[PDB]
């Protein structure tokens, strides 16, 4: 709750500083030559503050892959060093690969279709890969084979 | 085609919202969503995160 | 060049698969598993952006960099799981 806290005042000094506006009038993209389709809807969310909140999750990541290292002489029965390593590169990946597709496209179409759902996207899949591949494997081993249990 | 024919003696620029109508004489804004809740684009997260 | 490259590890991340079950003899047996599921992960990944980063503002710089990155990813992998181990062991003697 500490390390969370020391975020959520960050969280709050930024809420504070620059409230979330939400304005409709996202008009900075205007194909207005055609006159055809023009407007976008979105959230104040600052790209600033995301790359924020990526940096303080990148640096989590490097304490617990420096921990995870640490720790690899723990035997088999709490040995979550590999699995716990594996899942912060593995996010670590799927960030990287978040990055330039959501830095990229910023002069063109579908900047809403292609921003907030890749950021969902990416975030989707860490958590997916940090819950199955921490958890599941205990679980089968629960419940698919009720001998190593005891 | 920034510009909506106010009046016959030359072209008025438009609000920064509305966009010129198709017959001229005029703007009218046509307001846009966050893709709703429509299928093209929304499927993938949605299952990554119903599944999940 | 991308596809005789995920060809190649394909069959080399199935070779992997049957290589899973050796016994402890082979050292270099579940770090080649390790590295081919990490570069499983790597090259998933990488499709998105092929497929994400067309018709945007920076067509050029963005599609001659991703790919140089899934390059750099894939080799480190193969190297963190193929020698750090054997760095750390040098160390110790
Ligand atoms: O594209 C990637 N990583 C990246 C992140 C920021 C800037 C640049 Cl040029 C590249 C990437 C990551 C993982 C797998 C494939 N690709």
């Amino acid at each position: 709750f500490s390390l969370i806290s020391l975020q959520l005042l960050g969280i709050c000094v930024w809420f504070v500083v620059d409230p979330s506006h939400s304005v409709v009038d996202f008009q900075d993209q205007r194909t207005l030559d055609p006159r055809f389709a023009r407007g976008v809807l979105k959230c104040d969310i600052s790209d600033l503050s995301l790359i924020c909140l990526l940096g303080y999750s990148m640096l989590l990541m490097v304490t617990c892959t420096v921990y995870a290292i640490k720790t690899r002489g723990v035997p088999e029965t709490f040995n979550e060093a590999k699995p716990i390593g594996f899942t912060m590169y593995t996010t670590c990946i799927v960030w990287l690969a978040f990055i330039p597709i959501f830095f990229g496209t910023s002069q063109s179409a579908d900047k809403l279709y292609i921003q907030t759902t890749t950021l969902t996207v990416s975030v989707s899949l860490s958590a997916s890969v940090s819950l199955g591949m921490l958890y599941m494997p205990k679980v089968y081993i629960i419940l698919f084979h009720p001998e190593q249990n005891v | 085609g920034y510009q909506y024919q106010v009046d016959r003696y030359t072209c008025k620029t438009c609000p920064y919202d509305m966009r010129p109508t198709e017959n001229r004489t005029g703007c009218r804004p046509i307001p846009i969503i966050k893709l709703e809740w429509g299928s093209p684009w929304a499927v993938l997260p949605l299952f990554l995160a119903v599944v999940g």
